[PDB]
């Protein structure tokens, strides 16, 4: 075919099966948020500025959520699902861990 | 003949598509008689179909039309003079200066009248002789020279439509709509022809260096290139171009001052000669009320620079201590005090005389 | 009657707020709405046609985008946060030592406003614009708190550096709503502490940052005076030394009187 | 009884819309009873403001929820920097 | 003729999908090209089978 | 107060002992964090840092290094920089009186 070709075209033949899981799964998308005040409830800031109160998700403890950390949220009623690392920044000073 | 009052009655049904609400494109370009390029006040640009039966004569200079907010289809279309962020001032807005306050400055009240006035009044003088007419007017010079008290007095005077906008009108903070105010301006000056825009201080939107990285240049450019291609399709029109002034003159955008554009070049000196001075002291001191002691020829000598609005401010320092003495009049030694105050120029032979 | 009042309240819904940017009809306007987009707008049978005209401040149902009332003009929160400070009085012979200085202050600021009767006998136009310079700790600042809480005058007070945004000409909106609210409820006096931070040299050389700060300062100069004159507002600028202000704002005449503070 | 029974069916409405999440706001200005905000989607609306939220806590740019299916008032929001 | 069938079905063209103005940065061998919507990013898609 | 003097004296280490001993709020704030890129985004961090010590009354805030904020001496026509003055001088309003200095002390080093 040699057309939206990127593999060794023989382990993509089952990655094709894999994706269509993970395509039905809503693991993603998740819009990518930042965390700006904990409220004992977040107050969660969007990078197409702007801001929601949301609560919890049922994947993780509040114990995790931590102040100004990146958190993705869900694609409609926004919600906290997972915990990400955090640094933007880095893609200058990622590029030199030797 | 029966399918003629059909045609009527089924034409009824597509004009009645143009509802509240509607939201306000700009008719761009053609590109077909049923197909055209509007951009939306979104940020957006779409290419849509016509309406059958409207004016094909009237969308092709840039206007404003009325976009179906769920389809942007054109369904019909606005008048000129319409959708103007900034209207023509002059009803009672027009300020009050005339030629008779503004002084000396002889040379240039009669550039600019030749430059402004002239072409409007009579068109015709400047094709038969064989010269071009100077189209835009520029005016430079240090600040405090009179540079807006002149253009004050031909806001009354030409009886011709003025549209006045600061130079901070067009950065706007959304998106798209620097381009959005030039496009209009010059389009409501042709309407209403023969029309004169000022821009106050055009300084920051003509500057001559760009990062070219942070977004906010990146706007501004968008604001300059507009003007520039505008500037030369004001060309055959009645339109005299735009007046412009700035107090910088380093600084200016060259792309502004290339022929075909700005033209003119008017100069306010900032030396005074003798005889232009007492020409400034002459206006301002027959409004107020003088003591026929006090003489204007004892202060001429002692400066040898100051300009026009040093003066303005000496006459309001001796007038403001006036009534601290309780004095109808300014008298002779008011006058002499508030001269000494708001001069100085001693900053190079200071304390540095011995240079000679 | 407050738990009564939420079930009564959720029938209630929120209306975009625009303005009327020019009639076209009688019966449809063209409004330009706070969100951004220009509609063409219905109006209702209870609106008074001759209050709508270009300028008047309207809202819309965002059902239909149809003007449901006329609304009065809003102030920004911004000119808020500048008109809430002053707090408490300070008597005016509490600043002692500087009893001249308080009295040219007077001559621009008191007098024109009880008596343009005065000034007219002359035949002289009042002045506007002080410009307060001197050493730091002089008492500067002082001079002007004792001054504000007195007079009586409505009163914006604004530090210099705090009207800067990050967003494109976002900056450029504040001044002129410090200078039309003022317009509007005058006789005003708008007080600017330490002007250094806008009023920086000329400069175009410099980086982005130097090129937006000069926008604004562009601004400055043509709101104090271009076409349109002041009213019965009064400015009056404070700055640690004088000598780094733009010689355009400097200019006598733009600000009148220079008082010097040893 | 009755009383008692009023502001228990009454409070089974009010956690229904109450429900998160909601969208932020601050008030530009009360009228003074209305509240104009102007949201942090950068679009402005005026309303009849909820009569439980008073207008004496309320003092321009503090910060209030608002409910994002339908603007209104929710709560009053904790001032955070 | 032509005037009354275009009037009656007229309405129905009017519903449209709208468009958009690109610009062709660069193509690629699968038929796609990579053009530029102005406000928004870049997007790569194919051409319709006739052109 | 300020604290002037050699390198390796402790200031740094004084303040610290302060910050425990007190139990009145410590805000430690860098004068080089305070500093940013963006036009006007170093300006909103004065304001809501002493916004935040009203709440939290009363407060210490320590400041380092004060070299970030420098000193106002130029007025170059060509260049100037004129970014760090700007959070200099809003700093300097956050000290004046308008806004309360009394619940809020300053330790400078
Ligand atoms: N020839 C003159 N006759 C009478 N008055 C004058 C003359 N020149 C200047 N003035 C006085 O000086 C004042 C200042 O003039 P103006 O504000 O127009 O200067 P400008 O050139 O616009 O300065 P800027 O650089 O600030 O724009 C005028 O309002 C006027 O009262
Ligand atoms: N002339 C004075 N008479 C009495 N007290 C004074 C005088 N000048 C200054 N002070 C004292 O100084 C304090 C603050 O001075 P002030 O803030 O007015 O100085 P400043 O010139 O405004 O400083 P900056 O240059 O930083 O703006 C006042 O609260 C007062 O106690
Ligand atoms: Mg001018
Ligand atoms: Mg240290």
């Amino acid at each position: 075919g040699v057309k939206e070709s990127d593999t060794g075209l023989a382990p993509s033949h089952l990655w094709d099966i894999m994706g269509d899981r993970q395509r039905l799964g809503e693991e993603h998308p998740l819009q990518v948020a930042r965390c700006t005040k904990i409220i004992k409830k977040y107050v969660i800031n969007l990078k197409q500025i702007a801001k929601f109160v949301v609560g919890l998700g049922e994947r993780v403890s509040p114990t995790d959520i931590e102040e100004g950390m990146r958190v993705g949220v869900d694609r409609s009623k926004y919600n906290i699902e997972l915990p990400l690392p955090p640094r933007i920044d880095p893609s200058v000073t990622m590029m030199t861990v030797e | 003949r029966h399918l003629k009052r059909e045609l009527k009655r089924a034409q009824e049904e597509v004009k009645r598509i143009q509802s509240v609400p509607l939201v306000i494109g700009q008719f761009l370009e053609p590109i077909d008689q049923n197909t055209g390029i509007v951009s939306s006040t979104t940020g957006m640009s779409y290419v849509v179909r016509i309406l059958s039966t409207l004016d094909r004569e009237l969308l092709k200079p840039s206007m404003s039309v009325a976009l179906h907010r769920h389809s942007n289809a054109l369904v019909d279309i606005l008048p000129p003079d319409s959708d103007s962020s900034i209207s023509v001032m002059g009803e009672n807005e027009k300020p009050d200066v005339t030629y008779a306050d503004v002084g000396g400055l002889d040379m240039q009240k009669q550039e600019i009248r030749e430059a402004v006035e002239l072409p409007l009044v009579q068109a015709d003088l400047y094709e038969q002789i064989g010269i071009d007419p100077p189209r835009g007017v520029l005016l430079y010079g240090p600040p405090g020279t009179g540079k807006t008290m002149l253009v004050k007095a031909v806001a009354n005077s030409t009886k011709a439509a003025f549209i006045r906008v600061n130079g901070s009108e067009f950065v706007h903070k959304y998106l798209g709509e620097g381009p959005r105010m030039v496009r209009d301006v010059f389009r409501l000056a042709r309407e209403n022809a023969p029309s004169i825009i000022f821009i106050d201080e055009v300084d920051s939107i003509a500057t001559k260096r760009f990062d070219a990285q942070t977004g906010s240049d990146r706007e501004v450019q968008r604001i300059l290139i507009e003007l520039l291609t505008q500037m030369d399709g004001f060309d055959q029109s009645t339109n005299v171009k735009v007046i412009m002034a700035t107090n910088r003159a380093d600084t200016l955008d060259p792309a502004l001052l290339r022929p075909g554009r700005l033209d003119r070049k008017i100069e306010f000196p900032s030396l005074r000669d003798r005889r232009e001075r007492r020409l400034i002291f002459g206006t301002i001191a027959s409004k107020m009320s003088l003591a026929p002691e006090a003489d204007l020829d004892s202060l001429i000598i002692r400066n040898d620079s100051l300009s026009g609005a040093v003066i303005a401010a000496i006459m309001q320092e001796a007038g403001l201590r006036a009534v601290r003495k309780n004095r109808y009049v300014i008298l002779q030694s008011d006058l002499e005090e508030a001269y000494a105050t708001q001069v100085k120029t001693d900053n190079t032979v200071d304390k540095f005389d011995f240079y000679k | 009657d407050k738990t009564e009042n939420d079930i009564k309240a959720l029938q209630s819904i929120g209306q975009l707020i625009g303005e009327v940017m020019k009639e076209l009809s009688e019966e449809k306007y063209i409004v330009k709405a706070s969100s951004g987009p220009r509609y063409i707008v219905g109006v209702r049978n209870s609106v008074d046609r001759s209050k709508l005209k270009k300028g008047v401040r309207v809202t819309l149902d965002i059902t239909t985008l149809t003007i449901m009332r006329i609304l009065p003009r809003e102030t920004d929160p911004l000119v808020y946060n500048m008109t809430s400070f002053e707090q408490g009085e300070i008597t005016f012979d509490g600043i002692g030592g500087l009893t001249e200085q308080i009295r040219e202050l007077r001559e621009v600021i008191e007098l024109p406003l009880k008596n343009p009767e005065i000034f007219q006998r002359v035949g002289i136009k009042p002045p506007k614009g002080v410009l307060l310079y001197g050493p730091p700790g002089t008492g500067k600042t002082l001079l002007a708190k004792a001054v504000a809480a007195t007079i009586g005058a409505n009163f914006i007070f604004s530090p210099a550096s705090g009207i800067v945004d990050k967003y494109i000409g976002e900056s450029a909106r504040i001044i002129r709503e410090m200078f039309a609210y003022a317009k509007e409820h005058e006789p005003c006096i708008i007080f600017m502490d330490e002007v250094d931070a806008i009023g920086g040299r000329r400069f175009s050389e410099g980086t982005s940052a130097d090129r937006e700060i000069q926008r604004t300062l562009m601004e400055l100069l043509t709101q104090m005076d271009g076409f349109d004159n002041l009213g019965q507002t009064k400015i009056i600028m404070a700055t640690n030394r004088p000598d780094t202000l733009d010689p355009a704002l400097l200019r006598p005449g733009r600000l009148d009187r220079k008082v010097e503070i040893p | 009884n009755v009383m008692l029974e009023k502001i228990k069916d009454n409070k089974e409405k009010i956690k229904n819309n109450r429900q998160l999440p909601y969208l932020v706001a601050n008030v530009v200005e009360v009228m003074d009873k209305a509240a104009v905000v102007k949201t942090s989607s950068r679009q402005t609306v005026f309303l009849p403001m909820v009569g439980l939220v008073d207008p004496d806590k309320l003092k321009p740019n503090d910060l209030v929820g608002v409910n994002k299916d339908s603007y209104l008032i929710l709560d009053t929001l904790p001032s955070e920097f | 003729n032509d005037k009354v069938r275009f009037i009656k079905d007229e309405l129905r063209l009017l519903q449209e999908p709208g468009s958009y103005v690109g610009e062709v940065i660069k193509i690629v061998s699968d038929k796609k090209v990579l053009v530029k919507v102005q406000p928004e990013g870049k997007y790569i898609v194919d051409v319709a089978k006739d052109i | 107060a300020l604290m002037y003097g050699p390198p390796g004296t402790g200031k740094t280490l004084l303040a610290r002992a302060c910050a425990a001993q007190t139990n009145a709020t410590f805000l430690k704030l860098a004068a080089p964090q305070l500093v940013q890129m963006y036009i006007g985004e170093g300006a909103k961090l004065v304001r809501d840092a002493f916004a935040l010590a009203k709440e939290k009354a009363p407060t210490i805030i320590f400041i380092d290094e004060l070299d970030a904020i420098g000193t106002k001496r130029f007025d170059s026509e060509k260049s100037g920089d004129r970014e760090v003055q700007r959070t200099m001088l809003e700093l300097l309003n956050q000290l004046d009186g308008f806004s309360s200095d009394d619940r809020v002390k300053v330790l400078a080093a």
